[PDB]
């Protein structure tokens, strides 16, 4: 058919409403940019306002914390895949961040003194290491990234941005290397709209409906990842798939990690504490990756509860009713509904589930995204940031911290503004577009929504949800993982055989679920293959056949008198993969892992050593 | 006189409206609640007097067959004390519960009894009470009208 | 077998002057998730991919799925199915919105209205932004509970016949609500202007005290309650005033 | 192609800019208030009413009625005569036949306490047979 196209031009664009996606809109809207804000949907609806357990801030308001803890325990839980200026830059301005929030409007839950109130999380400790079980994790009690969410969102209608609102991304405009703006189709009508602007931010959040079970919205297919791959830009790390020890048996919906910072714990079918075994410190405080593997053992060993033995059992019942009230209300309701369950009297049926991405659009401390050559550095690609899930700045190396998503994109947003406003210079004009101006994004389109195959797009989804699921698992083997890697390449090819129905444009459902199912397999693709030829087992990832985590050095050792292993034999190192959209074609390459802190002088980087909780 | 959203809200009605989009059922697809029908319920009784009170008033003077001559246009048509004080029940009680349920509104606008709980006691209470009230004030003089028909002395 | 039929709301804005059809759709209970979310991507995903609905979180959260079923405003992700097979339920999109399409409402007024209470926070004195925390005792933060749970899901207005008259005057039960929000956040110096902005006829005064909103909300939340205290400050009753920062805070 | 027009920002409010040159202050809140005092002031009447009769009562149940039905019907009128669906003038129409409503309605109640039997009289009368 024909189609009618849209242009507007603004000095910065965003792709996303969420949590970062809003603090870059706002901030750059304050700083006096004419900012437009693309978004797939309502950003009240973005998955932000799913999240639960709280926001890292080294506040210390239960107890006296240092900002330099924080930074070690995210350095930490990164297994050292994490670069040091990043996690150096977010804990550093994690104070500031929060306290904003504060003052923004967001009801944190309050200590008697009148401060904002911290939890206990997965994975934190007082004294570089040494001390105690941390108390950082900020909180709206049960529900922070929905209330966080909101806040952001109120406060952004008070700095005219202007809210494109149910319009899908469906490319970036690249004109010689330079990002010059954004087409996407606005639902509501049928019309694409080229969007010219100075600066695009790609904060368009995780993909998490790439397995067949995830805690993340339906709205998590990774349209901005799909988006940097098809402008050229590899993507690094995404072969690290948080899973999330406790999504409700059945469904998946997430049981917050603050359920376990609060009180309670994780049980097996012999009516024992486990994580007391695969974790004497930490406990049920152990970091995700490690309490996973924990419970898929149990699991695997026989020792699985319910029917058919193959979940286990949160267990809060032994915590006061009050405390469970006022501390955790959205998870006893949502408990409830989904799994019949009261919290004061039985346990949550729970099973760890796909739930966050460290990988993303590779990008320096600055979130500007990056492509690498091995002789040339890193190139900046001039015009484009990204921030948020979506981004790979790295602050979470191979194993995400909890309670520091909320943050990543909440400071790294205004990592963007802040970092915009100081190098956009009221000289350079909006650049023009060029000519064929993003003509093959609405030849897709096309083609995808008059496509007469014989494999409905609902059944090509199912298969790679369900693939994915069976060989890039919480524990993965080689011969099961290039087993994979040939499924689902035979996959990107039944993308030729794709069926629609729904032939309209006004409010097509069918025809962006497709659209979303290109955009998922690219993410699905890449993540298999990178997670296949990484040959160790560090963070997430965990090779049953290399259970070592592979560094340049052996950090089990003293070190004193050791050769450095070089770049290739070792594994510490960024994986990316590049990727041909039109052929489906990936091949690897590998980049330095960043040691050096912002202020040596400030603070001290932290080599490596064995990853014990 | 419009606030910047009245207005805004009403260029969005016109919008709307030259968009041609229909507008989604309501009265007849929402489910019938204690909510919305005793509020229904008092809006009617409320308008219903009121519209008697007029063609009432207005109406007796703009016609010649005055109540008096009216009151007994219909007493000569013999119809059954129970028919006939039905009837009254069916004038009572609208004064019955539009007064019971104006109290309980007022209480509403202060903000009191608000919950599901509270809502539905009252529709309720505020509901059978207005109907006791109504049965009261319309058997007991039917009773006294039989207990000296047939009286002991 | 156990087969549940639904009766779905259908309407395309692309077909030359099409009317509102309704639409029977049957589905196998026992090859279906409990959920309604879950019959209506079944019957798109298996039936008719042209079945429309917005959708996301999934656990009820987002707002997005909300719809009418059964005869009442809920969000479809967290609708129970009716198990009952001899009972047809039928789903229709928001009580008197303009559709876009299907299940899908054009949401934008009732957005607009949201923006218009200015849902941020405002301060007398400016503050030097992230430099430190308000003071705000537990006591006083415990007002907003039943008040920042609400995720905009607008079943409370689609459900008042109030703002199904006067969607375009009456500013409806879910944005007053939030408005209360934020006349009662004792850390907002604006209690005063925001009462002045919703002082005439209709913004406030409309709500006719129906209680809809109420027994509808999916999150058992109560906005009458908060009319109903917004409608007292209007003309009698007080805003309490801040507890000082005790020195140290 | 991509050989096409340029738009404009999608119609949404701005609730900083449209507050501007829009500042005024007229209250609905201190007459909201007297008519419920008034429904609430009316809430002993109504069983004195059934009480105590004549030609007094008569005089202000329709005093104090036709007040709280003007209060009434207004409401009930911004409602069901909306402008979106009867037109800007049709509408205006039906505020103005609010007035001539409140007003024959008195009107005709003081008629019938004077010159009929009044009110409570009436209520006498049917509640006889
Ligand atoms: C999944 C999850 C994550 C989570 C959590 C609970 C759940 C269920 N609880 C957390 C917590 O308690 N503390 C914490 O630190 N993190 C928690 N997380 C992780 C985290 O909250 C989120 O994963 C992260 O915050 C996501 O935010 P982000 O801004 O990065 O991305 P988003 O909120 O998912 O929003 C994405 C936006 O992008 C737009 N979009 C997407 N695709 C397009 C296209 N095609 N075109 C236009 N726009 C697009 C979306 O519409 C959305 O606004
Ligand atoms: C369809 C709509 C038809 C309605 C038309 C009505 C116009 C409205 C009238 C409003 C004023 C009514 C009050 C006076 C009154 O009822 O007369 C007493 C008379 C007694 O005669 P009678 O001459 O004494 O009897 C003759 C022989 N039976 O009237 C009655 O018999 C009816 C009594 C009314 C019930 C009162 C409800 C009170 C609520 C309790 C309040 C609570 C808190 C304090
Ligand atoms: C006797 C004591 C009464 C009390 C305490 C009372 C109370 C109230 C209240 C609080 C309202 C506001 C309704 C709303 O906005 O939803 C109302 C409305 C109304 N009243 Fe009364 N009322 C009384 C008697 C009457 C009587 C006898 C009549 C009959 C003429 C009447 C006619 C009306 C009408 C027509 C409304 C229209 C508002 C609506 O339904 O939305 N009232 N009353
Ligand atoms: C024209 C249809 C009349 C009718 C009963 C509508 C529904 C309605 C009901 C049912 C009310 O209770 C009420 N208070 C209204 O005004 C705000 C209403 O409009
Ligand atoms: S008040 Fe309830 S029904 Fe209304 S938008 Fe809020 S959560 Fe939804
Ligand atoms: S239904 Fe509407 S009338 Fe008020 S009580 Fe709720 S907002
Ligand atoms: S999908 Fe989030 S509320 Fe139904």
């Amino acid at each position: 058919a024909q189609y009618k196209v849209i242009d507007h031009a603004y000095d910065v664009v965003i792709i996303g409403a969420g949590g970062a996606g809003l603090r870059a809109a706002m901030g750059l809207g304050e700083a006096g940019f004419k900012t437009a804000v693309v978004t797939k949907m309502f950003p009240t609806r973005s998955h932000t306002t799913a999240a639960q357990g709280g926001i890292n801030a080294a506040l210390g308001s239960m107890n006296p914390d240092d900002w330099k803890w924080h930074f070690y325990d995210t350095a930490k839980g990164s297994d050292w895949l994490g670069d040091q200026n990043a996690m150096h830059y977010l804990t550093r301005n994690a104070v500031e961040a929060v306290t904003e929030l504060e003052n923004f409007g967001m009801p944190f839950s309050r200590t008697p003194e009148g401060k904002i109130y911290q939890r206990s999380f997965g994975g934190q400790s007082n004294n570089y290491g040494k001390g105690g079980v941390a108390k950082r994790t900020c909180c709206v009690a049960d529900r922070t990234g929905h209330s966080m969410l909101h806040t952001l969102y109120g406060n952004s209608l008070r700095c005219h941005c202007t809210f494109f609102i149910e319009y899908f991304a469906l490319d970036l405009l690249m004109d010689k290397g330079r990002c010059v703006g954004v087409i996407a189709l606005c639902l509501e009508d049928g019309t694409i709209h080229r969007f010219r602007s100075k600066r695009t931010i790609v904060a368009t959040g995780g993909y998490g409906r790439a397995y067949f079970s995830c805690t993340t919205a339906h709205m998590n297919t990774g349209d901005g990842t799909a988006l940097a791959t098809r402008a050229g830009i590899a993507l690094e790390d995404l072969e690290f798939i948080q899973f999330h020890p406790t999504g409700i048996y059945g469904v998946g919906c997430l049981i917050t990690e603050g359920s376990r910072g609060e009180g309670g714990f994780l049980v097996n079918s012999e009516g024992e504490r486990f994580m007391e075994r695969y974790a004497p410190k930490a406990k049920d405080l152990a970091s995700r990756d490690v309490v996973s593997r924990a419970e898929t053992i149990e699991i695997m060993e026989g020792r699985g509860v319910g029917p058919e033995k193959d979940h286990i059992y949160l267990q809060l019942h032994h915590l006061p009713a009050e405390q469970l009230h006022q501390r955790l209300p959205g998870i006893s309701e949502t408990a409830k509904i989904f799994a019949g369950v009261d919290v004061t009297k039985e346990p949550i049926p729970v099973i760890p589930t796909v739930h966050y991405n460290m990988g993303g659009i590779p990008t320096n401390y600055k979130a500007q995204v990056i492509k690498y050559t091995k002789e040339g550095g890193d190139k900046i690609v001039p015009g484009l940031y990204a921030c948020g899930e979506c981004a790979c700045h790295s602050v979470h190396g191979a194993n995400r911290l909890g309670a520091n998503s909320l943050l990543d994109a909440v400071v790294f947003g205004r990592a963007c503004s802040i970092n915009i406003k100081e190098e956009l210079k009221p000289d350079e004009k909006i650049p023009e577009l060029p000519e064929g101006a993003g003509e093959e994004s609405i030849a897709n389109l096309d083609a995808v929504r008059y496509a007469n195959g014989d494999v409905p797009t609902a059944e090509l989804r199912l298969t790679m949800q369900k693939t994915m699921q069976k060989h890039a698992g919480v524990f993965r083997r080689g011969d099961i993982l290039a087993e994979g890697v040939k499924k689902m390449m035979d996959l990107s090819k039944e993308l030729k055989r794709l069926k629609t129905t729904d032939r309209s444009l006004i409010w097509n459902s069918d025809l962006t679920e497709s659209l979303e199912l290109q955009n998922l397999m690219l993410n699905a693709t890449q993540t298999i293959v990178a997670a296949e030829n990484r040959k160790e087992s560090r963070g997430a990832h965990a090779r049953d056949d290399f259970p070592k985590r592979e560094d340049e050095y052996d950090y089990s050792k003293p070190i004193e008198g050791q050769t450095k292993r070089p770049f290739e034999k070792h594994w510490r190192k960024h994986t990316l993969t590049k990727q041909d959209p039109r052929t489906g074609h990936i091949t690897l390459d590998y980049r330095p892992v960043i040691d050096k802190t912002l202020d040596p002088a400030e603070v001290d980087w932290i080599p490596p050593i064995i990853r014990s909780y | 006189e419009k606030t910047p959203i009245q207005v805004w809200g009403w260029d969005y009605l016109m919008r709307q409206r030259a968009l041609k989009r229909p507008i989604a059922p309501h009265l007849t697809i929402y489910k019938p609640q204690m909510t919305w029908m005793v509020s229904g319920l008092h809006r009617v009784t409320g308008c219903a007097m009121a519209g008697t009170l007029l063609i009432g008033g207005v109406g007796f003077s703009v016609l010649p067959l005055d109540f008096t001559t009216f009151v007994e246009f219909i007493r000569g048509l013999g119809i059954p004390w129970v028919i006939l004080d039905t009837f009254k029940f069916i004038i009572a009680f609208p004064i019955a519960f539009h007064t019971l349920n104006g109290i309980r509104f007022i209480g509403f606008d202060m903000a009191k009894g608000t919950d599901i709980p509270s809502i539905y006691r009252g529709a309720y209470l505020v509901l059978g009470l207005a109907a006791l009230i109504s049965l009261a004030v319309v058997v007991y003089p039917r009773w006294e009208r039989h207990k000296k028909a047939t009286l002991p002395t | 077998k156990r087969i549940k039929t639904f009766e779905i709301y259908r309407f395309n804005p692309e077909e030359p002057g099409a009317k509102p059809k309704l639409q029977k759709f049957d589905v196998d209970l026992d090859k279906c998730g409990t959920m309604v979310l879950d019959a209506l991507i079944k019957i798109k995903n298996e039936v008719d991919p042209t079945l429309t609905f917005r959708r996301s979180c999934r656990e009820g959260i987002c707002g997005s799925c909300a719809m009418n079923i059964a005869g009442e405003n809920t969000l479809a992700c967290i609708c129970n199915i009716d198990q009952n097979t001899s009972k047809t339920t039928k789903i229709y999109p928001l009580p008197h919105m303009f559709v876009i399409k299907d299940l899908v409402p054009d949401m934008n007024l009732f957005y607009a209205q949201y923006a218009s209470i200015q849902p941020w926070l405002q301060k007398k004195t400016k503050i030097n932004l992230g430099e430190k925390q308000q003071y705000q005792s537990i006591k006083e933060q415990e007002k907003l509970d039943g008040l920042y749970e609400c995720i905009l899901c607008a079943c409370c207005s689609a459900s008042c016949p109030s703002y199904w008259w006067n969607a375009d005057k009456y500013l409806g039960p879910a944005v007053l609500m939030q408005a209360y929000r934020w006349i009662i956040d004792s850390r907002d110096d604006s209690a005063a202007e925001r009462l002045a902005r919703m002082q005439d006829g209709f913004s406030a005064f409309k709500c006719h005290t129906i209680m809809n909103c109420t027994k509808t909300c999916p999150k058992h939340l109560n906005p009458a309650r908060a009319i109903g205290e917004i409608k007292m400050l209007l003309t009698k009753m007080k805003t309490k005033p801040a507890p000082l920062p005790t020195p140290a805070n | 192609t991509s050989a096409a027009v340029t738009g404009a920002a999608p119609p949404q409010f701005d609730p900083i800019a449209a507050e501007k040159g829009f500042k005024p202050l007229h209250s609905h809140g201190t007459l909201f208030k007297i008519e419920r005092y008034f429904a609430a002031a009316m809430v002993p009447l109504i069983p004195a009413a059934y009480f105590i009769h004549g030609r007094e009562m008569d005089l202000c149940l329709a005093l104090a009625l036709t007040l709280h039905v003007h209060w009434g019907v207004w409401g009930v009128v911004n409602d069901y005569g909306r402008p979106f669906v009867l037109g800007d003038t049709l509408a205006a129409a039906v505020r103005v036949g609010a007035y001539i409503f409140t007003a024959c309605l008195l009107a005709g109640l003081l008629y019938f306490n004077e010159h009929d039997v009044g009110l409570t009289r009436a209520f006498e009368m049917v509640w006889e047979l």
